[PDB]
This record gives structure tokens, C-alpha cells and sequence, in this order.
RNA sequence: CUUUAAUGUUUGAUGUUCUAACGUUGACCCGUAAUCCGGGUUGCGGACAGUGUCUGGUGGGUAGUUUGACUGGGGCGGUCUCCUCCUAAAGAGUAACGGAGGAGCACGAAGGUUGGCUAAUCCUGGUCGGACAUCAGGAGGUUAGUGCAAUGGCAUAAGCCAGCUUGACUGCGAGCGUGACGGCGCGAGCAGGUGCGAAAGCAGGUCAUAGUGAUCCGGUGGUUCUGAAUGGAAGGGCCAUC
RNA sequence: AAUUCCUUGUCGGGUAAGUUCCGACCUGCACGAAUGGCGUAAUGAUGGCCAGGCUGUCUCCACCCGAGACUCAGUGAAAUUGAACUCGCUGUGAAGAUGCAGUGUACCCGCGGCAAGACGGAAAGACCCCGUGAACCUUUACUAUAGCUUGACACUGAACA
RNA sequence: GUUUAUUAAAAACACAGCACUGUGCAAACACGAAAGUGGACGUAUACGGUGUGACGCCUGCCCGGUGCCGGAAGGUUAAU
RNA sequence: UGUAACGGGGCUAAACCAUGCACCGAAGCUGCGGCAGCGACGCUUAUGCGUUGUUGGGUAGGGGAGCGUUCUGUAAGCCUG
RNA sequence: AGGACCGAACCGACUAAUGUUGAAAAAUUAGCGGAUGACUUGUGGCUGGGGGUGAAAGGCCAAUCAAACCGGGAGAUAGCU
RNA sequence: UUUUGUAUAAUGGGUCAGCGACUUAUAUUCUGUAGCAAGGUUAACCGAAUAGGGGAGCCGAAGGGAAACCGAGUCUUAACU
RNA sequence: CCAUAGGUUAAUGAGGCGAACCGGGGGAACUGAAACAUCUAAGUACCCCGAGGAAAAGAAAUCAACCGAGAUUCCCCCAG
């Protein structure tokens, strides 16, 4: 014909970005409850005074200094909060 | 869509009821679970409804 | 209320309560509105005379605000704690 | 002639005493038992309005 | 009650006649100088036909309308909501009819807690038995496993097994993340009443991220709310639900 | 084939040469029996094809006769028009220039004639797309409805089996 | 013969003939809220609708679907 | 369509590569004069002046300040054969 | 005798040219078809707009027709120019 | 004028003169200004009356709750640090 | 058959026109709902009938709420 139709793709689909990442860096003064990093699974553990939500999402657990820091047998990334 | 919504009614008499889902073509006996009632602010027997 | 086409948002949100035909009938008097009253004594009757309340009012209340300074009876009238104090204070006497 | 106010918006809004506006929240009507109760319970209580829907609420309820 | 015979009422149906409503575009007389009409007589039909109200069906005969968007023009095809990865340029976010895959659930245990346990694969030896079943040892170290895609995570296991059990609790909720908004998500701690554990403690579902639908309109249960003269009631509101 | 896409199918006839024509073949994409099949004398300002005669249709135009065109006197329009002191070329640039750049050419103004350009004049493109436009038409789209038809009640009564 | 007055005169429409079908007269059917009127001052050798289209030779098989005609036992079904 | 692939003439540098000093070159900057907006400060009591710094391309659009026209009052006033 | 044949009037409109701001909002010129019939024509009447009429072209119904014209609802509506 | 962009060969205008397009009524909100001030103001109507009368009313001085109801607190809940 | 229908004469009245207002009988659609069918426009436009200087309505089988008011009509609130 004058014009050759085309086909169609097939891998439209893509799904919403969930906003993941750390929210408060080292050295940030956080209120308890804030929380520090969104993550999918634990690649941050949660240090002192740092709780771990179901999703895995920690939070401040207290008022204070934010800080990263590597511990264990396994150079595992901790976050935890000196209190200010 | 299995799984049809029944519904979970206080033996206390009080008429307050718990909501949940369970699947008929197994399991077909009667759900029995000692749950909060938010009325009598007690733990009593809730029985399978609906 | 049109937002382009989507539903707008006095549509997408739920109804709730209903207008009570009691609300439309009562009133409230303030201490201060008992002071621009004439006869010493406070009443329905009274208070719509001297204007305060509308004549269709048949239940009143007495609330806590501005200042009473004379004495003055309030008969038939629910007045709150803190104007009965006050009243009390200022020498009134209170009754139903 | 008066302006109409939007008798639905009416049903929906209330008016607070600063001026804003208090409405239910959404999402309690008959999809309930998939709801966590977490979820349904902070939905119950009434909110205010947003600052970027005053502005329709208000177009919508001129007396109020 | 399977049943017949029979008394009696009602209901219902059918057929048969009758004339007196009604029909007559049958005849004759009169208004009348009239193929209209009306009156009279007569014949025929006859409670039928026909018409009014209600009602079921049928009804492009007629009427009012609808028949989406994206789109390397439109049509055709494909797509439309949600989740995972890449594009995405080491914070977040980021388009294309870009490259690849999935979801519209499941589980009263596959949830809570306590205690206990640790794979894939290969080699060697061993009844059927062999490349590959169960067994013993060794190597190896997660190359396995996760109810279901993908990514991140997991040994203190989040993986496997058993005992007990219902916290898959109720009212809240400091603070925070994420959205234009609707909304969505996380959350210590407080109160009440629970489960497991000796106890410290842990538990407001599941390794996490899909498994979803506003409002209106109604249905169901309850309610210390309202109730159009009053007392009720209907209806409404609130709470829980469909 | 008024039907056959492939297709100028193949074979034969006609022509020096025939995608058309005529006769056959049948591989009928996708003929077919009263939305008729096949045939048919006559008829047709009907479609196609061939032949004779005839010719300026043509080879290939020539000449002639008249009406205009042309000149003079009289009368005297029209479309159109932002303004205009209104050249060629190459390039540029809303991507095809009288107008910009570079360059070349060109004394000023008429009259007869031609039509390459002024994306010339004429008609708010009719094709194409869009509008949550319109109209009219169709139907087993939706919702109705005239009509047709069903039954109950009313006009409507008597007696019997 | 007729046709798109003003770009289409035709192979289109019509036609005589053929068939199907309705219609028993206050006919079917049509125009009319109705009275009436046409059909027709006609009466099935008449009238209406539909398709085909002089004439010649003919018109084959299928009633599953939609329509139409007939049946009525049974299921379902309105107002009441 | 016509040189038509330095803008042209022309160029053996008037091309290119280095080094260096000059000069040309904009509505940029500076000088001189003027206007305006905003701020600061001083004074005056302000309803402004002065000093000082800085700003002043502009569509959609927002803000501020005016001119002019007709008519009404001031106006049986004032101008005008 | 004949919807018979040839052919004027008469009715039509097949071809070509001209004309196309025309002599003419459909004609002229040269041919062309029917021309006793289903012909043609004068006068009068009747059918009215979702209606008429149509040997059927969506044709015609006052140079207007897939719903005439005139007046009104009406300044319809126009996310368009 | 429309555009990402027009000398554009994209739109509109032959010229001149006259006319030609953000209005009016009511309601509501904000600003400026003026009066009064925990008060403000009248509408119809009366009045010869731009006066005066007329506070019927409306806005404000109290909110919370779906509501009864309570009240500088209230709702939520058995109860709230 | 009495009668009645019909016929003749006489007396009185009406007819038709007119801008708006009024009462009654019929009654749209564009439009809005960002489509459209309920709904809206709107009982509007329009058609028709009738009457008067006005018309219509009108002296509670009406409101109210345990207190009471006292026919109808119009204006301002109530109140968007
Ligand atoms: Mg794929
Ligand atoms: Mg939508
Ligand atoms: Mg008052
Ligand atoms: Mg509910
Ligand atoms: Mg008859
Ligand atoms: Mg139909
Ligand atoms: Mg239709
Ligand atoms: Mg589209
Ligand atoms: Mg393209
Ligand atoms: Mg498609
Ligand atoms: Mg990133
Ligand atoms: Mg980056
Ligand atoms: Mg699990
Ligand atoms: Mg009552
Ligand atoms: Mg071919
Ligand atoms: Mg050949
Ligand atoms: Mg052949
Ligand atoms: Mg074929
Ligand atoms: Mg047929
Ligand atoms: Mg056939
Ligand atoms: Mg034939
Ligand atoms: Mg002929
Ligand atoms: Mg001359
Ligand atoms: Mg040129
Ligand atoms: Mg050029
Ligand atoms: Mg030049
Ligand atoms: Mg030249
Ligand atoms: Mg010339
Ligand atoms: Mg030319
Ligand atoms: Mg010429
Ligand atoms: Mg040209
Ligand atoms: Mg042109
Ligand atoms: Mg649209
Ligand atoms: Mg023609
Ligand atoms: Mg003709
Ligand atoms: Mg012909
Ligand atoms: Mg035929
Ligand atoms: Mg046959
Ligand atoms: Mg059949
Ligand atoms: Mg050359
Ligand atoms: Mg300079
Ligand atoms: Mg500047
Ligand atoms: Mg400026
Ligand atoms: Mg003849
Ligand atoms: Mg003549
Ligand atoms: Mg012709
Ligand atoms: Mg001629
Ligand atoms: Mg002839
Ligand atoms: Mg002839
Ligand atoms: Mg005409
Ligand atoms: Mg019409
Ligand atoms: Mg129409
Ligand atoms: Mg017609
Ligand atoms: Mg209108
Ligand atoms: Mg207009
Ligand atoms: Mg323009
Ligand atoms: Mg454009
Ligand atoms: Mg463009
Ligand atoms: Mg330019
Ligand atoms: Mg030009
Ligand atoms: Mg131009
Ligand atoms: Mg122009
Ligand atoms: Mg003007
Ligand atoms: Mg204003
Ligand atoms: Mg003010
Ligand atoms: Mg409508
Ligand atoms: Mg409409
Ligand atoms: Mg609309
Ligand atoms: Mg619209
Ligand atoms: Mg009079």
C-alpha cells in the first residue's frame, strides 16, 4: 500500500516510583518519630534509638544527632542517634 | 474471588461483630475465635454469622 | 465548584449530619445583654421585648461572656456553671 | 438577584471559627472488611479543608 | 393422605336460548321541494360488536438521542487501573505506540509467641535403584529457600519444624514520609482487655513493595441522638457493615 | 462476463503491428435460476469493435470572404487594490524573493501582442483532521411512542344446562 | 414511452405479461383525534400490496436462523 | 536559469603556523548634561528637602499616575458681534 | 387498423462550437428525438411542509429543497475564528 | 493578527469621513476611604419632604458536636497526660 | 290519537374592532446539565376562549401549638 501499517509494542506497564531513599542525612537533628530512610528490605539496620516499622522503614525513636555508622561481623550499615 | 466476606458475631449478646473472609469449599466447619469486645470491654466467644 | 472534568471535590466527598429543627428555636444571651434589660427579671418574654433574642426562640441559655455589675433574677432560663458564679457573685438570685 | 449557594457543597461542609472548613473523609461508605482498622479509624474523625481547595469550597458556599 | 359415591356452598368456565340496552352504510313513513340528519315503524344482529380507563405483548411507522480518548494524519491493530526492573545522567522525581515481566489473590494458618533446626550442588560407598528416590560420610558454604513477577532483603534468619494460642485486639496517638487535591503510608508511646514466655520482652496480621473503586442511592444490625400540636411511630443522624 | 484479482490468462480470427473486438477453453479470487437463468426477430440521439464511401481530422498548412481585434469621433463599465521610486542571477530566509546579501545589467514614457512569474483574480478548501457541532438516513444501539393486539372493569341485561 | 427544470436520458424508472399475498363489502387499504371521504355508485374474471418484467426454453436442493400462517396439552407471564 | 563551494575585487600573501606590540570595533564601560523608581540617612514635623547608593529591554499579565471629549453643579458668574 | 413509417407546425433536448464580468442567473447556431398519442396546449380548480406530488432523479413544490418561505422563541448555542 | 518562528509568497485592510466592542441591575467577597463603635444599620411604609419617623429585621460581640446537649470550653472515648 | 318535533310572525339581545394589563383551555424547542434520556429552559414563546376598568382571589371544613391569631390581594423581611 501507500503506507505499511505497524505493529504494536507490548511492554507499556511501568509502575509509580515509591519516593525510597534516606530523608534525613548524617548529622540532622530529628524529633522522635521522624523518619530517616524508606528502603525495600534492610539495607540500613537500625542502631540506638532507631526503630524498624514493618516495611522496614526506620524512624527516630528519639530526639537527637543522626549518624551512619558500619558495625558487626558482616560491615553492616547501622543508623542510629546520639541523643541531644 | 474465592474467599466470600462472613461476618463474626459476639456470644456476649451485645450485637457488635467482627468482619473477615474465609474459604467454604475447604475448611467448612464453623470459625470460633476468642476476640476483644469493645462493649462489655471484655474477651468473650465470637461465632460464625451471615 | 468545576474542576476540569474530574469529580469535583463538594462530590467526592461524603454527606454527613442533619439539621436539627430544635437549633433554629434556641438562643443565647450573654451576661452583658442582661444589664440592657428593664424590669430586673429575665425571660423569654422579657428578653424579646428588649430585643436581645428573636420572637420565635422558646429555649435561652445564660453563657459566660462580657461582664455582669447589677443584680438581676434569671427564672426558666438553663444558664451554664461559670454564668451562675458570676450571677452569684453579682448578687442575683438563680431558680427554674 | 442572591447568589445560590451549591446546595450539595452545603451537605458537605461545615464552618469552623477561624473560617475553615471541616468535611468527612472519604473512603468509610462499603468496602470495609479488606480496610485495616488502623486505616478506618483515622478516617472516622472529621478534617479540615485544603489551603488549595478553600478556594472552590468558597466559591461554592458564599453565605455559609 | 391413592380413592370413589354423595350432601351443600362458593368460585370459575363453557355452550344454549331470550330482548330490553347497544349496532344497523336493510325496508317503509314523516320533517321534506333532500342518497345529509332526526323522529316513527319494522326486520336483522344482540348483551356480542364497539367505545372509555387500566393493563401485557408487538411496534425504525414516527421521535429524541448516544456511538470515548491516546495515536509520528485518521482509521485498523494495541493501550487505558496497580506492582518490579531498565531507560533515569551515584538524593527525590523524570517522557516515548522505549526494553522486559507480573497483579485483580492466598492463609485461622501460611498469623502471634516460645523452643529447636540450617541449604543448592557434587564426590565416595550402599537391595530392588538406574544420571537422578530413601541411607552413611566427605567436599562446599547459601551458588538454596521465600504461597505467587521482579528488585532490595534475610543466619540474631524474614528460610524449616513442633507446643501453646488469637494482638488478623478496642479507643487513641508525639512525630514523620508522600501526594495539586481526594487521599496514601510509617510510627514510638498512653488506656482497656488479652495470648506466648521463667523472665527481660514480643505481638495493632503475613520478608517488604501489586491483590483495587470516590460520591450518590439503597440493604442489614446496634444506638445515652432527632422525632413537624403532645406521647409514640415512620423517616433521618451516628457507629459497624453490604 | 457490465461479474476474472492474478491478467495484456491461453488458443484461434481480424491488423505489418490489436491491453480493445469476435469465437473458444474453464484455473467461476468472487455466475446461476422471478433482488430470475439462458436465448431472442424487431427497436435504441444506448456501450464496444470492424469495413466501404468521404473528406483540412491529420501529414502540413495555404489562400479567400465577412464580424471583432487596430486607428478616429461620441458615450462610457468591471473584477481587483496596505503603500510603491514594481530588473536578472547565486545565496539566504517561516524551508520556492521586485524588495535581504553579494553581484550583474539597466536613459525616460508609450502603443500592439504573448502568457513564464507576481505561490495572479474568483469562492473564510468541498479532500483530510478536529468540535464531547448539525442535519438527514439505517438497524436485532438506547429510551419512548402512533398504530395493531391481549385481558379486567364500565356502558351491560334475563333464564337454563 | 419516462427521468435528475439549470453538468448524468442511460443498461436506470415505467411497461404489457407472470407469480405471491391480503380482501366476502360497513371489504382489505388510505387520508382523517372524529364525523366522514377515496377504494367504488366497484363486489373475487373485483380491488390492494409486493416482487419480477414482451415472447421462447425453463425455474433445481435447503424451513436450521428471521418473518409469516396454523396448533394448544404443558412451562412462564399484566392489570385485577 | 548565470560566474555560483573566499560576499566581491583581487591575493603567492592580502593563505597557514608561532611570537609581540599597535590600532579599528557595540545602544557594553567611562566622561558631560537631564529625567524617573526604590532604599538608606539627616532635617523638617512630615504631607517636603537634602545627601548618598542603586535601579530604569519587555509580550501575556499585575500595580501606580495622568491627558482629552460630551453632559451636571460652582454659573442669572466669567469670555464673546 | 396501428403507443405504424417519413416529415412541418407543436412538444423535446442527443452532439459540437460559441458564449461564461454572456444578447440570456441555462441561451444562440448547426445538426438531433417524438410528431394520432402513455401526445400536446389554453382557462379554472384541488393536494401544504416531516406535509404534498413523484413512469422514482431525493426529483419538483414561485431563479430557494435530505425537509419551502415569512414572522416569532431569539441577542438559540459557539471550549471556535 | 496568529504563532516555536513572518519582509514573508500566511490572515485583514482600495482610500477618506462618520459609527463600531468589558456595560447595567442585584447578590457576595477583598481593598481603599468616611461615619459610628461592642456596637453598626435600617427595609417596606408613613412623611409635602433627599429631613424626620419606622430597629420588623440583618451583620457582630462564643464556640464545640451529626444531634440532644454542654459551654471558654467542647467533641472523641469506659477515660483521656 | 292527544302530543311533540318542525314552520310563520313579532319583541328584546348578541355579532365586529381595539396597545398593554386579567382569568381560563392547549402548550414547545433551542438552551443548561460542559455529551444526554430524568431534570432545565417553562407553564415561558405561541395558539385559542372570555371579561373588565381593573380582572382574579376572598369571608376558614385556614394557621398556630396547649399561648393565641382571625377573609382576600400587594410590598419589605423571614431566606437562597
Ligand atoms: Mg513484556
Ligand atoms: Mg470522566
Ligand atoms: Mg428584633
Ligand atoms: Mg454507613
Ligand atoms: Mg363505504
Ligand atoms: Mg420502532
Ligand atoms: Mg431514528
Ligand atoms: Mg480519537
Ligand atoms: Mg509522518
Ligand atoms: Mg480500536
Ligand atoms: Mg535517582
Ligand atoms: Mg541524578
Ligand atoms: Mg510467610
Ligand atoms: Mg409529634
Ligand atoms: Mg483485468
Ligand atoms: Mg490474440
Ligand atoms: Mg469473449
Ligand atoms: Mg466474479
Ligand atoms: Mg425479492
Ligand atoms: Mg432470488
Ligand atoms: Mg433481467
Ligand atoms: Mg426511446
Ligand atoms: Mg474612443
Ligand atoms: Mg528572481
Ligand atoms: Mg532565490
Ligand atoms: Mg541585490
Ligand atoms: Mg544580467
Ligand atoms: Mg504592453
Ligand atoms: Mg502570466
Ligand atoms: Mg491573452
Ligand atoms: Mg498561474
Ligand atoms: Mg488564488
Ligand atoms: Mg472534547
Ligand atoms: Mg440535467
Ligand atoms: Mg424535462
Ligand atoms: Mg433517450
Ligand atoms: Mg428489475
Ligand atoms: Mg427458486
Ligand atoms: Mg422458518
Ligand atoms: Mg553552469
Ligand atoms: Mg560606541
Ligand atoms: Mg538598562
Ligand atoms: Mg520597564
Ligand atoms: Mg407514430
Ligand atoms: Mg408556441
Ligand atoms: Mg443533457
Ligand atoms: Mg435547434
Ligand atoms: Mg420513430
Ligand atoms: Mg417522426
Ligand atoms: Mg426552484
Ligand atoms: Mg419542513
Ligand atoms: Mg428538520
Ligand atoms: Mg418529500
Ligand atoms: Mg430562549
Ligand atoms: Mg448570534
Ligand atoms: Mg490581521
Ligand atoms: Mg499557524
Ligand atoms: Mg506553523
Ligand atoms: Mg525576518
Ligand atoms: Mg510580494
Ligand atoms: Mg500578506
Ligand atoms: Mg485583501
Ligand atoms: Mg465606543
Ligand atoms: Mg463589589
Ligand atoms: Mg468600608
Ligand atoms: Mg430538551
Ligand atoms: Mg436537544
Ligand atoms: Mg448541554
Ligand atoms: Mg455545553
Ligand atoms: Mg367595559
Amino acid at each position: 500500500a501507500h503506507k505499511k501499517a505497524g505493529g504494536s509494542t507490548r511492554n507499556g506497564r511501568d509502575s509509580e516510583a515509591k519516593r525510597l531513599g534516606v530523608k534525613r542525612f548524617g548529622g540532622e537533628s530529628v524529633l522522635a518519630g521522624s523518619i530517616i530512610v524508606r528502603q525495600r528490605g534492610t539495607k540500613f539496620h537500625a542502631g540506638a534509638n532507631v526503630g524498624c516499622g514493618r516495611d522496614h522503614t526506620l524512624f527516630a525513636k528519639a530526639d537527637g544527632k543522626v549518624k551512619f555508622e558500619v558495625k558487626g561481623p558482616k560491615n553492616r550499615k547501622f543508623i542510629s542517634i546520639e541523643a541531644e | 474471588g474465592i474467599r466470600e466476606k462472613i461476618k463474626l458475631v459476639s456470644s456476649a449478646g451485645t450485637g457488635h461483630f467482627y468482619t473477615t473472609t474465609k474459604n467454604k469449599r475447604t475448611k467448612p466447619e464453623k470459625l470460633e475465635l476468642k476476640k476483644f469486645d469493645p462493649v462489655v470491654r471484655q474477651h468473650v466467644i465470637y461465632k460464625e454469622a451471615k | 465548584g468545576f474542576e476540569g472534568g474530574q469529580m469535583p471535590l463538594y462530590r467526592r466527598l461524603p454527606k454527613f449530619g442533619f439539621t436539627s429543627r430544635k437549633a433554629a428555636i434556641t438562643a443565647e444571651i450573654r451576661l452583658s445583654d442582661l444589664a440592657k434589660v428593664e424590669g430586673g427579671v429575665v425571660d423569654l418574654n422579657t428578653l424579646k421585648a428588649a430585643n436581645i433574642i428573636g420572637i420565635q426562640i422558646e429555649f435561652a441559655k445564660v453563657i459566660l461572656a462580657g461582664e455582669v455589675t447589677t443584680p438581676v433574677t434569671v427564672r426558666g432560663l438553663r444558664v451554664t456553671k461559670g454564668a451562675r458564679a458570676a450571677i452569684e457573685a453579682a448578687g442575683g438570685k438563680i431558680e427554674e | 438577584p442572591k447568589i445560590k449557594t451549591v446546595r450539595g457543597a452545603a451537605k458537605r461542609f461545615k464552618k469552623t471559627g477561624k473560617g475553615g472548613f471541616k468535611h468527612k473523609h472519604a473512603n468509610l461508605r462499603h468496602i470495609l472488611t479488606k480496610k485495616a482498622t488502623k486505616r478506618k479509624r483515622h478516617l472516622r474523625p472529621k478534617a479540615m479543608v485544603s489551603k488549595g481547595d478553600l478556594g472552590l469550597v468558597i466559591a461554592c458556599l458564599p453565605y455559609a
